[PDB]
């Protein structure tokens, strides 16, 4: 078929990085776009790998908030359509994506057309040392598991794709 | 009507056979498993019959002055189930006797990539110790001989590289080393287990603490009557 | 004293230390190098069929693991040493993997996508894309077990010789 | 119901110990005898846990074998009706108890009457220290974990027994 | 379709490795005759095809002052077709050669049951000899292996004594050697011939004085193209 | 790699060496003692028959032949060690044999006069009939062969593991 299962990491050509402050939600830290030609597919149940980090590689404050959150074709966000709004502290980095147990999950689906947008925002107290994604990285979905989950892509399909168009 | 027993180093007889290899690499027979008069006949199915190697071999090594660590022991080295500190393993790695003191020795840490060791004692010039260190390379098979003396064959002719043996924990069901093939015997009739590798095996070293055997060959099989 | 016949199907395991395979030394930063390489064993196919465990035993040459940032590729390759970009099993990174466990616990195990197959000639390769900052990669205090011949656990892999209508069909990508 | 599910261990009025020298294989070690009055069964599938050490505490030989062997009411073992024969070294002891993925079971079921011997056979080395049950003990089976099994104990009721009394 | 040819110590191709046994009662590897890839298949046939093997040994002896006879040369040596004297046989029992004089010498006389050498001419005290005698006692038989160094089967597991080809006198026909079993070669795949015996057996010995090689296998074959 | 199938009879030659045979030294001037000892090798079925050839090369302890009026029997033996009298194949003098070519001529050469089944314990035994004047015999100095299985020449000897009708059909002794 031609549904490839893969999974999302940052050094891809459609997926941006930007160093962060420490005390500013608002600002996409990461951004994905549509690639301009194939269409993805979420499912619930579906993992994250948030390796972040800061400017000497030590780990951010556990009390900051991660979300990710889909947008319009614009940039701007929706408020509805969050798939994950839970804190670093949750994650132990040495084996978070290595075992399904500490594996963190998504709650809902979602479905990013060709020019659809997602984002991921960071909330942090004052004190610490920001956000260099230099060092700091994001991973998404598990191809190599009957457990946890994988991330759907396609080209174009007439059925399929003008049923996802009516969302 | 059958049963399930163990055949092994020693087992149901005083009859099997143990010894050792050549340096120049041509396999040769380790062990020999004879079948008895006691018995009807004997089974070995793979994939079913659990079975289990600790194989152990021989350094020996002359002190001096500042002597602590041990040099690349010919040996590639492996940390047991994956575990690299001692005591956390399911066995020893490696172990250590002094024979002009004649006491065991405890060891203070290992480096795998150099293949290298650190005892906790300074020995004494001239002094002597010896080591047991685990076996690494290494191809093995099983091997069938008639009452006369003759090659029948071996099962399964792809040989486990020997270091399987020492990754998985041997002692956790779902892990156990199993093989491919069976093999029924005979009266007279003995099985062997065939090893080629660098260095030479040991059993029976009377100075080593911790066991009459330091290498053990066990495996589960089943039996009539 | 009797041994019992065999299938064809040899269930086995695949690592680098078997007489059919190339390991190969790779400085820091080109993916394309391949590490690994499989030839065909000039008569057998060997099978590869879906959901099929690695444990990619990579260090540096100071026994370190590698940085979790690089990513493993496994990828089949023409007669010639060219690969077809489909039938790709597996693209994943280390950070993935417990090489204290990887091959032990089905909880941690890493299994392939898609099946896979082999003729006479046929090759696999592995390919490491790396950034610059990593110790490179020793071979020799390194290695491979691809799928388990041991366990309840896991699968294996399938090999034969020709036989007539099995070779009819399985020549038939 | 009449069936009541326990565990078993050498500190109980139907069992003897008998500490043992160096290699005498032929010595009973240990001993179980019928109850006199109540019918025991064991199913195939069930653990043991035979603590063994010397006197000085310390842990015996891994290269022993051990044999749990059934005997006639006069003492004498059938050659066959063995349950159980492995090595110690399979074990271990910090644990052989408590995880069923470490746990050993048996490979047949058994069957005790009002007269009936198990006995337990020990082949140990030449150079090794003897065995101690004071300071060693054993543990057969368990009744707590929904893995494991345990072993069902009855008074005499008629029809079973009468069945069980084919032997 | 398919010819006869004929595999021998050089044979088809420079790739018939020859290599010499071990001291200890073992069988061991001799000859490996590899298929190359010129041909498709090779085929033996006992009790069809002819073989012919003459093994010959080195021994080595110092001079002293009144030395005639050579002692027993550890081999139990049969007269040659049921005939003994030297100057009738098909070939020598023995060939001497002095490095002193560099010369290749005749014999006066043997005990083949005292397994002793009469010889022509008086070594000086202090000279070296080299002697070439035949093989004795000893084992032999075929091996396959495949393209992996995987055995995987013997052939017609009866190995042959020794010394029957020293008791038939090869070349004639009917009486040449015919062995049973059968055996089909593939591309890059090796049979081996493989002896157990006590002595060691010698090959491109510089010194010899009769060629280039002192001993020889050949055997009479079909090819497949 | 192909290697043939076989019957389960084997054709093969026989000789002291062999481990179902044991040899024996004698002295001068017995007819009675076992100098070869042949028994049945316990699993397998051992078929011999008639004109089958022999070759008893014994000489004395100086590696000598052996005085003419000496005369040799073979003879079938029960499973406790014992002569059956029947079953013997040869006897006649010495004065025929030439040790020097007797295996090689067929015109010289020598064979049984009937026939002969084995069973998985039955037993042969050879002996040796001297009078006063020879210097005893040798065993290690001498040996035996029985039968041909490399000549195209005489016959060879039939070994067989069991086959059903076979080994119901044969236990009629």
């Amino acid at each position: 078929s031609a549904e490839k299962q893969i999974s999302v990491y940052d050094g891809q050509p459609f997926v941006d990085e930007q160093d962060v402050p420490a005390d500013d939600p608002n600002t996409p830290a990461l951004t994905i776009e549509g690639p301009d030609g194939y269409v993805i597919a979420v499912d619930a149940g579906t993992p994250i790998a948030p390796e972040f980090r800061d400017s000497n590689g030590n780990k951010l404050d556990p009390s900051t908030r991660v979300i990710v959150q889909k947008c319009d074709r614009q940039g701007n966000p929706l408020g509805d359509g969050i798939v994950f709004n839970d804190t670093l502290g949750r994650f132990d980095y040495e084996q978070m994506r290595t075992d399904p147990d500490f594996m963190r999950k998504t709650a809902k689906s979602l479905m990013i057309d060709e020019r659809e947008i997602v984002k991921v925002f960071v909330d942090i107290p004052a004190g610490a040392n920001g956000y260099d994604a230099d060092k700091s990285r994001l991973t998404l979905g598990d191809d190599t598991s009957d457990f946890g989950k994988a991330v759907e892509i396609v080209d174009h399909d007439e059925l399929s794709d003008a049923e996802t168009r009516a969302v | 009507y059958t049963i399930s027993h163990t055949g092994g180093t020693l087992g149901s007889s005083k009859v099997t056979t143990a010894a050792n290899q050549t340096s120049p690499q041509r396999e040769t027979a380790i062990i020999g498993f004879e079948c008895p008069r006691k018995f009807a006949e004997i089974e070995y199915v793979g994939q079913r019959d659990s079975t289990r190697f600790i194989p152990r071999t021989t350094e020996s090594i002359t002190g001096t002055a500042g002597d602590d660590t041990v040099v690349s022991l010919t040996a590639n080295i492996q940390p047991v189930a994956g575990e690299t500190a001692i005591e956390d393993q399911d066995y020893p790695v490696a172990v250590a006797y002094n024979v002009t003191q004649g006491v065991q020795v405890d060891i203070d840490a290992v480096d795998y990539a150099a293949d290298e060791v650190t005892l906790a004692d300074n020995p004494a010039d001239g002094d002597t110790v010896k080591v047991w260190p685990i076996m690494g390379d290494g191809d093995v098979q099983f091997r069938l001989v008639n009452q006369f003396g003759q090659e029948e064959g071996r099962v399964y002719p792809w040989a486990t590289p020997l270091y399987r043996w020492h990754d998985f924990p041997q002692l956790k069901r779902g892990r156990e080393i199993n093989l491919h093939g069976s093999v029924t015997w005979e009266e007279n009739e003995t099985v062997e287990v065939l090893l080629d590798a660098p260095q030479a095996i040991t059993w029976e070293d009377s100075d080593y603490p911790e066991g009459q055997y330091v290498s053990t060959f066990e495996q589960d099989v089943e039996i009539t009557l």
